[PDB]
RNA sequence: UUGACCUCAAAUCAGGUAGGAGUACCCGCUGAACUUAAGCAUAUCAAUAAGCGGAGGAAAAGAAACCAACCGGGAUUGCCUUAGUAACGGCGAGUGAAGCGGCAAAAGCUCAAAUUUGAAAUCUGGUACCUUCGGUGCCCGAGUUGUAAUUUGGAGAGGG
RNA sequence: GUUCUUUGUAAAGUGCCUUCGAAGAGUCGAGUUGUUUGGGAAUGCAGCUCUAAGUGGGUGGUAAAUUCCAUCUAAAGCUAA
């Protein structure tokens, strides 16, 4: 199996062979549009372990997003509040840049469903990602019961609700004491412990 | 029952029990525990000594089940034995037939020597015992078996 | 605000708590629904016992380690010891927990005996459709209840070997406290010469 | 809606009044004063056959 | 561990007949394979070294291993990964110009 | 010259799909101040209102990189309790969980990582026919830059 | 309850011996910054920078080094009540 050799090679990101391909590909992706169709995945071994299959209905898109912090709009820097909320230049945008890349792709190809995404390249200004998309209306995905779950309408815009791999990481949905605040939903957990429960026979 | 309240007796009286000079307002002295160090100090000291400041060491992630140790005095030591069989052990005090009392099953962790027990040999199975609780048990002809 | 001696109260009602008040008026209504749900389920799951058989399990946390409790599943090593496979056991009503192990012989043999008594009390029907019906028993826990083990007996003999039962506790607590420094005493003098 | 509607009653005290109410079905001093027309009947308590 | 039967001490706890159950296969995630050993050796021969790994091997030969671990601890995350990387750098130069 | 391959286009091409509404409940982003601290700036109000994006009849979560330190528990959720507790905070005002225990309800699973290599065994589409939520035959195409079968760590596979 | 079709030298389960046993990377982790949390020498999240290992890695509620133990198997996904 050749996928073991690529998997070990992709971890040597600062080797001479990978950093030359990194500099060549960062130029090529920058000349194209911000969102454009990719004929084939750049990393076949990374895509196929994220759910991608090489048949009709699986679509790969390449998207780049601007790096850095999120500047609060607040025209001329005024916030009109307490000094604790006067920060404008160090807000961090609690959703990851990979999640923003998924959300921009999901609006262009609204007929598809976002499966996963992975990091392909980056520079100072742009971070490049490749997003795996499936076609819920294609008969190859409507059949083949390993993949027909995406066609059921609860999975509409998974990346817009934080249901993807990067979406649940940003929401902090894991197990253990370190995720007590966020393990069943931040707003649902807060509403559960801020609700006054009263019974017919008061306890 | 609102019909037994003093509001019904205050119908017709202008101030409704609040006075004409006091003029009952929203919050004359503050909200909640306001001014515990400025204008309620005479009430904080004198009926709440010790409210401000820290004394002990912090305990991160305290589990109350780690300190589970209910105490059982030598006062009773026999309510754990059913009442039907209690009398037949009291009037037949002798060794080789000593009752075995497992205080752990009853929900106790430590045995304390407060009360006085009859001179009957009693086998006690407990996690912890006091120093003179053991002495009173051994003086009666009993033994304590340490369990976990 | 503070007067007229009273315990200091901590009432957490400084938010919009009135928007999140949940009064359980449907306590009688939902109880009927659960009984209705249990009744309509049993007709659909014809005469299966409405619940799976679950093993005997000792609790952790010494506040609760003295008790036995119904567990989740029958601990894959226990299923093989009873003479059946795990995949087959799930279809007969034996819940299986693959992520727990066996390090207690008393618990293991109690669960194996629990599974032996279960296979001797079931009527497995063939796939053909003969159906010699065996009118439902609504609970699999009321048929095989969880029972506390019998640790000791009522009466024994006084065995006084002379350890005072309290110096043992004082010595065991002391030798644990001073264990770490005494292994350094055996290391600071071993390096001599 | 979160006004207290149901009132908690001790179980032993609930049975205490029920037993006192069964004993209220004793001699017709209480029964006549309760409005029931039981003057021309054999006796209180009335015990009839199971065939009802 | 053999329990002592009392509630405190070193081996506190009730005595229980042990069973030494079967070890889980998920516990053997450390050692991977002989083939993975073959693949990982081939990739390093192909990809070569990284810019920070070239600095570490130039400090073990010149400034010793104590100062090289300081750089590896600054580059990598923890101090334990620094010790394993420096020993990994040691085997490269032990197979380069020894024999 | 001719025929492929790769990438990128065009068409009122063949067949589909996305928008908007609703939005009580749900999943996220963004985000105040009045107020409280008898002033006020941290704090509090509040990880709230308003603003924006996306679903369903529930959603979300979910079969441990968990809890535990025990004679060990055993996916998730909810209720009772833990508990106004551990802890946080001009340690001021105030804020504030979680493990165990009882109960409701119970259900488990599969991809990547392998040579089928004595046979791409896989699938869309078009067309013809038929018992038409599809089936069979044929013909193009997709696909070896890997579609099926087997395997998912509880194991499992090659073999005997 | 009845009835029509035999799928198949098909598929599945269990015993013993032998050799193996592949398992997710700009990710874990670390520094810093902001925000958030009861989480307090930093609970979660995000930006930037550095950047892993394979008898390894994460966790074990006080920061660090050293020596053990316990416990799970992350960086992929589905699922009623």
């Amino acid at each position: 199996g050749a996928y073991k050799y690529l998997e070990e090679l992709q971890r040597k990101k600062q080797s001479d062979v990978l950093r030359f391909l990194q500099r060549v590909r960062v130029w090529e992706y920058r000349q194209k549009n911000v969102i454009h169709r990719a004929a084939r995945p750049t990393r076949p071994d990374k895509a196929r372990r994220l759910g991608y299959k090489a048949k009709q209905g699986f679509v790969i898109y390449r998207v780049r997003v601007r790096r850095g912090n999120r500047k609060r709009p607040v025209p001329k820097g005024a916030t009109y509040g307490k000094p604790t909320n006067q920060g404008v230049n160090e807000l961090k945008y609690q959703r990851s840049l990979r999640a923003t890349a998924e959300e921009r792709v999901g609006r262009r190809a609204a007929n598809l469903r976002v499966l996963n995404s992975y990091w392909v390249n980056q520079d100072s200004t742009y971070k490049y990602f490749e997003v795996i998309l499936v076609d819920p209306q294609h008969k190859a995905i409507r059949r083949d019961a390993r993949y027909n779950w995406i066609c059921d309408p609860v999975h509409k815009h998974r990346e817009a609700r934080g249901l993807t791999a990067t979406g649940k990481k940003s929401r902090g949905i894991n197990k253990g004491h370190k995720f007590n605040n966020t393990k069943a939903g931040r707003r649902k957990t807060w509403k559960r412990q801020n609700t006054l429960s009263l019974w017919r026979y008061r306890k | 029952p609102s019909r037994f309240t003093k509001t019904r007796k205050h119908r017709g009286h202008v101030s409704a029990g609040k006075g004409r000079i006091g003029k009952h307002r929203k919050h004359p002295g503050g909200r909640g525990m306001a001014g515990g160090q400025h204008h309620h100090r005479i009430n904080m000291d004198k009926y709440h000594p010790g409210y401000f400041g820290k004394v002990g060491m912090r305990y991160f992630h305290k589990q109350q089940a780690h300190f589970w140790k209910p105490v059982l005095n030598l006062d009773k030591l026999w309510t754990l034995i059913p009442e039907d069989k209690r009398d037949q052990y009291l009037k037949s005090a002798s060794k080789e037939t000593a009752p075995v009392i497992d205080t752990l099953a009853a929900g106790y962790g430590k045995i304390l020597g407060k009360g006085r027990i009859p001179n009957v040999p009693v086998i006690v199975k407990a996690r912890f015992v006091s120093k003179l609780a053991e002495e009173k048990i051994r003086a009666a002809g009993g033994v304590v078996e340490l369990i976990a | 605000a503070i007067s007229k001696n009273l315990p200091i109260l901590k009432n957490h009602f400084r938010k919009h708590w009135q928007e999140r008040v949940k009064v359980h008026f449907d306590q009688a209504g939902k109880k009927v629904s659960r009984r209705n749900a249990r009744a309509t389920r049993a007709a659909k799951i014809a005469p299966r016992p409405l619940d799976l058989l679950r093993p005997v399990v000792r609790a952790p946390t010494v506040k609760y380690n003295r008790k036995v409790r119904a567990g989740r599943g029958f601990t894959l090593a226990e299923v093989k010891a009873a003479g059946l496979t795990a995949a087959y056991a799930r279809t007969i009503g034996i819940a299986v927990d693959h992520r727990r192990q066996n390090r207690n012989q008393e618990i293991f043999d109690a669960n194996v005996q629990r599974l032996k008594e279960y296979q001797s009390k079931i009527i497995v029907f063939p796939r053909n459709g003969k159906a010699p019906e065996a009118e439902q028993v609504l609970s699999a826990a009321a048929t095989f209840p969880i029972a506390q083990p019998a640790t000791d007996v009522e009466a024994r003999a006084v065995q006084d070997n002379g350890e005072s039962a309290f110096r043992t506790l004082r010595l065991a607590r002391s030798e644990k406290k001073f264990r770490g420094i005494r292994e350094k005493r055996a290391r600071e003098k071993a390096e001599a010469e | 809606t979160w006004r207290k509607w149901n009132v908690k009653v001790n179980h032993n005290e609930k049975r205490y009044a029920t037993a006192s109410a069964i004993a209220a079905t004793a001699v017709a001093s209480l029964v006549l004063a309760r409005g029931h027309r039981v003057e021309k009947i054999p006796e209180i308590p009335l015990v009839v056959s199971t065939d009802l | 561990t053999v329990k002592t039967g009392i509630a405190i001490g070193l081996n506190k706890g009730k005595k229980v007949t042990s069973m030494t159950p079967a070890p889980k296969i998920s516990y053997k995630k450390g050692a991977a394979s002989n083939r993975t050993k073959f693949v990982r050796s081939l990739v390093r021969e192909i990809a070569g070294l990284s810019p920070y790994e070239r600095r570490l091997i130039d400090l073990i030969r010149n400034s010793g291993e104590k100062r090289a671990r300081k750089v590896a601890k600054k580059r990598l995350g923890s101090f334990t990964r620094a010790k394993a990387k420096v020993e990994e750098m040691n085997n490269i130069i032990a197979a380069s110009r020894r024999h």
